[PDB]
RNA sequence: GUAUGUCUAAAGUUAGCUCUUAUUUACUAACAAACUAG
């Protein structure tokens, strides 16, 4: 039933993490990207797990809460095109040594990337002009800020390449 | 602290202080929840018998007392719900009372080990942890909230560590300033890393 | 809006004395269906009809586009000057008057007098939309 | 005038008219146009006249927009709450003005989910299973016909809910209602000279939208707090629990002191009748507290200059049009060193006008989505502007973000220089979508100094970057062998080097600062940093008072 | 009433093409629209009667409902039924301790109008004021 | 649809499929990755070895395109009788040149 | 900054002189130190 999908999917979490950079821009294999952009995550939570002993433990039971939608949406393949392409643009800027400032402009090309006014300043001002209205966004093109538990995830993320930072750089 | 005109201090005839009789006074404190404090004050007739009233303003079927009083206000006066015995709120009660009286995937994501089973909901401000009355130990302006670390009693903040190793410079800057263009080096920011290595220098 | 979303979007006194009726209609018959739906009672239907033909001027809007309805409206103040001083003899202040018909005849007297109004007002208009300027 | 404020009725009978109730002031004694001289347009002077009008219509609006109305239909306000009693324009434009950007939402939200943080502090006390959040309509903080539940408690053990009583009610029926879920709704009234009573009001609101035939709400049993924002007032009219009262009645003082939507609503309402009086608490940046910017926090600055750049050219007729180029918002952190240059493309300029307004609530803007992107552990605990007109919207941007120490600042940055430097401007020019392009200012300078000496090196570097352009750019390119990598901006020098680099640039600083303003010399050493880089006469004190101590 | 009923339940779509010259129709039957308010009006019901079934003539397309009576009353009977309703609201406002005025506008905005046939017609009316006559 | 071919073999390096007719297609002198293609719906794209950055200032179709001495700046003119000087990779105008009596430049 | 005006394939109609270069002057700009239009 239930623990013959864990017997098979931990000797499939067993047998690779190294993301093709063709594979992000391959639209077909979006499966195969899903989960390996779920078992990298995994991987970096495996190490913060390891070196939990000297960095922040109070924040890995709070990512581990925050991340299971992302866990749950990744490994069957259940996110946007724009929001899984961009961060398997993380993930592949998270693996290289120097690119971590590429990882955090990947993350801000996550975050915000190609929609102008992100939240909306909504009619400030007097006179509130006929195209004033197409400045603000609660939906249709806006941000991808769009839920409280999708926007948890993506700040999840930044978490752990905050985390990848610290752990490339003192070792 | 004159900015009162001439004429507000000037007093009338008879007899500052005989304004402060809305206050005048602190305002700051955001004011109470008063409210429904209410009162209720109160020949023949040919028609009852009762006195008072003749039979064109009688209040019984010609055969052959407390009262919503008291007002100086308007919105006292108007009151949809100025007497109040509960009535409808509790027939709504009794009416919500008889409507009263009638997968793996969770399994799948604890490989790691939670087997538990707009603004962010969770940043809780240092004034909301304030619940208890201080004396504004918080301002909305700045919005800034003063503790022992990094808060002082007019006011700065506590320059803790690097804030603190700038101290050392800037008085090392002054003591090579009064001790020592170089007419205009003789300060910190004017020439950095000169001062700086100096420091470092000095430490050997 | 625009403004050439600001210039086809007024209208005139015809429209809106229109509208403004329509609101005054409905309060009418939305008091009577809070009524017949059995949330209110018969005598704070009378209160509330008593509050609508002497709240006109404050819950519709008529008074705006066609000013002599304060005429109307005075009147109407005024029965409830007269109404709520023989009404409350023995009874002092607050709600509860609904003897709502010389203000209800006040107000059919207006409809008197500007039926043939509207009839050309929104005869004008409506082959102004058909027909078109001549 | 002694005998015309007295037969007023005195300063109280006078001031329960205006809205100085609504205003924050601790006394009443601190109660007491530059455009008219600049060549604009015969027209235009109408406008002139009309600012003033807004400010004496907007300090009577209680007694304006009041409610003992002979004859007036009972408008709405655009997006707000406040209903009008007639359509009279400089209120409703000075009402319009203060409620910008949906403020009042912005206030009703805000309220909304701090009491829900205060709920999320004291779940354990009132024995609450799960403070629901209720995604609740987008326009529900000013439907007043009929209301929603904003929070929903649910209770792990059902509840002994009392009859409907007021907030400051001192004996209470903890007997009668038996419920295993609460509810609560903040509800905002701009009170009037006439309706302001606001426990008759919240009272009213709370059996009005509970005894609806239509149902809103998940129990009959809640609390409705009512805000009156117009004279600062406060009443939570409904049903109470043990241990509930206390906790709401010092919630709400807390609150209605220190909620920075409320303060934010107090300062518009100062500032849109132009009285102020300041104290400014943890004061602004100085050469004082230089240092107070890496106190070893997490923190940002935010330059909006360059946000909204222009380039004008003749079109066709004889006027010099104005279009929008690329621009940039220079988000530094100082102390780790990353810098968030926002590239604001020109599709953000899609046929909008007042770009100015529109592009400093547009800073606002990408610097609240910077702050939401990070986490509350990276934060940012101080936020330090640039410009003064940048407060304005930013602290109604950051009203979702009350741990952030928005902090002005008395130095004259010199961050608009950034489009000097040959990179900042070729990642803001070459851009298709607004972008969020990252640099290290920091690049070689943290393997072996820490932020201060190169944050002075930047502010000594971008000063002369400002001050002279091209001759700065000649002193950073003299050298041909010294080059830029790939990664850094800056040249990669050796430490003697940036010592060359820092005198150079120092003396080109004071060399066109002597040569515009014909000073002499810097007689004070405090003056001279405050010259690269109120409290003036402060640290004139602290000097004169420290140099004489030895 | 029925065909009544039917008529201005079909023109709630009002999205085919048939509706066409029926849409004409709409358009002319407002300048004889507040005629009908006044037949509306002065066929008020008063508060000593539940609901005053009425004649109407009623458009084939549903255009425009005029209520089609005119309400005459007996003079004497007229000024005692209204003193009797004068009496009892004044019994019931004395009576009654806290009198709870009706809401206004009763409906929201977003709210559609009700239909008569699903809300009211089903549910039998309420008491009206009445005097207890001995 | 633009089409860069090799005078050697005359191979598909790309197939630039647009929204509508090009103008005259250019090429910056320093790359062969640079690469700029006129539009006829008031734009030019510039390309390497792919969009890199759009050009949307003119009103009218575009007309015909060049450059500068080696590359580095660029040069545009339309149906409108403006001519703009772009730069490498940059939408802004250092000068648009527009009197009352030109009629437009065709060709430069 | 308005009024207002102008552009916008989805659909296929049949065979002395020439020159570089700088200073000055004039007219313009909702471009800068939260708001102003006929
Ligand atoms: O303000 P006041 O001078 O005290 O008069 C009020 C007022 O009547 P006016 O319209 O003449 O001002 C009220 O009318 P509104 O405020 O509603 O417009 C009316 O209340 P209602 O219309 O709701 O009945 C009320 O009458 P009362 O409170 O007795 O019902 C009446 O007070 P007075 O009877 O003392 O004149
Ligand atoms: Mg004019
Ligand atoms: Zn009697």
């Amino acid at each position: 039933n239930r623990p013959e999908r864990i017997q098979e999917a931990i000797a499939q979490d067993k047998t690779s993490v190294i993301i093709d950079p063709s594979q992000i821009g391959s639209t077909e294999g979006k499966p195969l990207l899903s989960m390996k952009c779920n078992l990298y995550i995994h991987e970096i939570l495996s190490r913060w797990k390891a070196s939990l002993e000297a960095y922040h433990p109070e924040l890995f039971l709070d990512t581990k809460k925050a991340l299971f939608p992302l866990l749950l949406q990744l490994r069957r393949n259940q996110l946007a095109p724009d929001l899984l392409i961009s961060l398997a643009t993380v993930l592949y800027h998270l693996q290289q040594p120097k690119e971590i400032n590429l990882a955090v402009q990947s993350y801000m090309k996550l975050s915000i990337g190609n929609v102008a006014w992100p939240i909306g300043v909504t009619s400030v001002g007097i006179h509130a002009r006929s195209a004033h209205s197409k400045i603000q966004g609660g939906r249709n093109a806006a941000n991808i800020m769009i839920d409280e538990r999708t926007r948890l995830w993506i700040t999840s993320i930044k978490r752990l390449i905050t985390f990848e930072e610290w752990y490339t750089s003192n070792h | 602290n004159i900015h009162i005109p001439r004429y507000i201090r000037n007093q009338p005839w008879y007899y500052l202080v005989h304004h402060r009789q809305l206050d005048i006074d602190n305002n700051s404190e955001p004011k109470i929840g008063m409210g429904i404090k209410d009162e209720f004050k109160l020949s023949f007739c040919r028609n009852c018998g009762e006195a008072g009233h003749k039979e064109k303003d009688c209040m019984e079927k010609p055969r052959k007392v407390l009262v919503r009083a008291t007002d100086d206000d308007w919105d006292s006066r108007k009151d949809r719900w100025y007497g109040y015995s509960g009535k409808e709120y509790n027939e709504l009660i009794s009416k919500w009372e008889r409507d009263k009286r009638n997968i793996e995937l969770m399994k799948l994501e604890l490989y790691k080990d939670s087997v538990g089973s707009t603004r962010l909901r969770e940043d809780k401000a240092a004034y909301l942890n304030d619940i208890n009355s201080t004396e504004s130990n918080y301002d909305p302006k700045s919005r800034l909230y003063k503790t022992e670390t990094l808060g002082a009693v007019m006011f700065r903040r506590h320059l803790t560590g690097e804030g603190l190793k700038l101290n050392e410079l800037n008085q090392f800057a002054r003591s090579h300033a009064k001790e020592m263009k170089e007419k205009v080096q003789h300060v910190l920011v004017a020439n950095p890393t000169k001062y700086e290595y100096l420091k470092k220098k000095r430490e050997q | 809006l625009t403004t050439k979303e600001r210039k086809k979007s007024r209208l005139g006194n015809s429209f809106h004395l229109m509208r403004e009726l329509l609101k005054m209609m409905k309060l009418i018959v939305d008091t009577h269906v809070q009524f017949r739906l059995g949330n209110v009672d018969a005598f704070q239907l009378a209160d509330g009809i008593h509050y609508i033909l002497n709240h006109i001027g404050q819950l519709t809007g008529i008074y705006r586009y066609k000013y002599k309805v304060m005429h109307q409206i005075r009147a109407c103040k005024d029965l409830k000057h007269i109404i709520y001083y023989k009404f409350n003899k023995n009874l002092g202040k607050g709600p509860g008057c609904g003897f709502w018909q010389p203000a209800w005849r006040v107000w059919l007297n207006f409809l008197r007098g500007t039926i043939p109004l509207l009839e050309r007002y929104i005869g004008n208009l409506i082959t102004r939309q058909f027909e078109g300027r001549s | 005038r002694t005998d015309v404020i007295q037969a007023l009725g005195g300063i109280e009978t006078i001031l329960e008219h205006t809205l100085f109730k609504g205003t924050g002031f601790n006394s009443w004694e601190g109660l007491f146009d530059s455009m008219q001289f600049k060549k604009l347009t015969h027209a235009q002077r109408t406008g002139l006249s009309q600012i003033p009008n807004r400010r004496f219509t907007l300090w009577w609006s209680p007694t304006i927009n009041r409610a003992n109305v002979y004859v007036g239909f009972l408008v709405q306000l655009d997006l707000t709450g406040i209903f009008l009693h007639g359509k009279i324009p400089t209120l409703k434009i000075s009402l319009i003005q203060i409620f910008r950007a949906h403020l009042w939402q912005k206030i009703h939200e805000s309220i909304v989910f701090d009491i829900c943080q205060i709920l999320d502090g004291e779940l354990d006390v009132l024995q609450i299973e799960s403070v629901t959040k209720e995604t609740v309509h987008p326009r529900k903080s000013y439907k007043m016909n009929s209301s929603a539940a904003d929070i929903t408690m649910e209770s792990v053990h059902e509840w002994e809910v009392s009859k409907p009583s007021l907030l400051h009610e001192t004996n209470d029926s903890f007997k009668g209602l038996i419920t295993n879920k609460m509810w609560f709704d903040v509800q905002l009234r701009y009170g009037d000279y006439d309706s302001h009573d606001i426990s008759r009001y919240v009272r009213a609101k709370f059996l009005d939208y509970t005894t609806d035939n239509v149902s809103m709400y998940p129990s009959p049993t809640g609390v409705m707090i009512g805000i009156d924002l117009a004279y600062n007032m406060y009443d939570a009219y409904g049903n109470w629990f043990n241990g509930l009262k206390p906790l709401i009645q010092n919630s709400m003082r807390t609150i209605m002191k220190a909620n920075p939507a409320l303060y934010v609503l107090r300062e518009r309402i100062r500032k849109g009748l132009q009285i102020y009086q300041s104290s400014v608490q943890e004061p602004f940046l100085n050469s004082s507290n230089y240092a107070e910017l890496f106190n070893n926090d997490i923190k940002l600055f935010v330059d909006d200059t360059n946000v909204y750049r222009v380039t004008v050219h003749k079109t066709f007729e004889g006027n010099v049009a104005t279009k929008a180029i690329n621009g940039c918002i220079f988000t530094l952190n100082p102390k780790t060193g990353h810098l968030f240059l926002k590239i604001i493309h020109t599709s953000v300029w899609a046929g909008q006008k007042r770009l100015s307004q529109l592009a400093k609530w547009k800073t606002a803007e990408e610097v609240s989505a910077l702050v939401r992107s990070l986490p509350k552990e990276e934060q940012p605990k101080q936020i330090i502007v640039t410009r003064k007109a940048m407060l304005d919207p930013l602290e109604v941007h950051m009203l979702d973000f009350p741990n952030i120490a928005i902090r002005p600042t008395e130095l004259r940055l010199p961050f608009s220089a950034a489009m000097s430097i040959d990179k900042l401007s070729d990642v803001v020019m070459k851009a298709t979508e607004p972008q969020m392009v990252l640099f290290n200012i920091y690049d070689d300078w943290l393997d072996r100094i820490s932020s201060y000496t190169a944050f002075s090196r930047l502010t000594l570097l971008l000063r002369a970057l400002k001050t002279n352009e091209e001759s700065a750019k000649m002193i950073l390119l003299s050298d041909p062998t010294i080059t830029i990598k790939s990664y850094h901006l800056w040249p990669s020098f050796t430490d003697e080097q940036w010592i060359t680099i820092e005198s150079q640039m120092r003396d080109l600083i004071l060399t066109e600062y002597g040569r515009k303003y014909n000073v002499n010399i810097s007689a004070l050493t405090q003056t001279e940093i405050k010259d690269i880089i109120p409290s003036v006469k402060r640290q004139k004190m602290a000097e004169l008072e420290a140099a004489r101590s030895e | 009433p029925e065909h009544l009923r039917k008529i201005i339940n079909t023109h709630s779509d009002m999205a085919s093409k048939m509706y066409n010259t029926d849409k004409k129709a709409f358009l002319g039957a407002l300048k004889y629209l507040p005629h009908a308010i006044l037949k509306l009006l002065e066929n008020m019901p008063h508060p000593w009667e539940q609901a005053k079934e009425v004649k109407v003539l009623y458009h084939t397309s549903g255009a425009i409902t005029f209520v089609n009576e005119t309400p005459r009353v007996i003079e004497p009977v007229y000024t005692a039924q209204w003193s009797a309703t004068w009496i009892a609201m004044r019994r019931e406002k004395r009576d009654r301790t806290h009198f709870k005025r009706m809401r206004f506008p009763p409906f929201d905005d977003d709210e559609p109008p009700l239909s008569y046939e699903q809300h009211i017609e089903n549910i039998e009316p309420l008491d009206p004021i009445n005097l207890p006559l001995d | 649809s633009v089409k860069i071919w090799d005078t050697e073999t005359g191979k598909v390096k790309t197939r630039l499929h647009l929204n509508s007719t090009p103008a005259d297609v250019e090429s910056r002198p320093t790359n062969p990755h640079e690469f700029i293609v006129g539009l006829s719906n008031s734009k030019i794209l510039h390309y390497d070895d792919g969009l890199v950055q759009t050009y949307d200032h003119h009103l009218s179709s575009i007309l015909a395109l060049k450059y500068f001495p080696d590359g580095s700046k660029f040069i545009s003119s339309s149906e409108d009788k403006t001519v703009r000087i772009w730069e490498n990779q940059i939408n802004v105008p250092i000068k648009q040149i527009s009197d009352t009596a030109q009629h437009s430049m065709p060709f430069l």
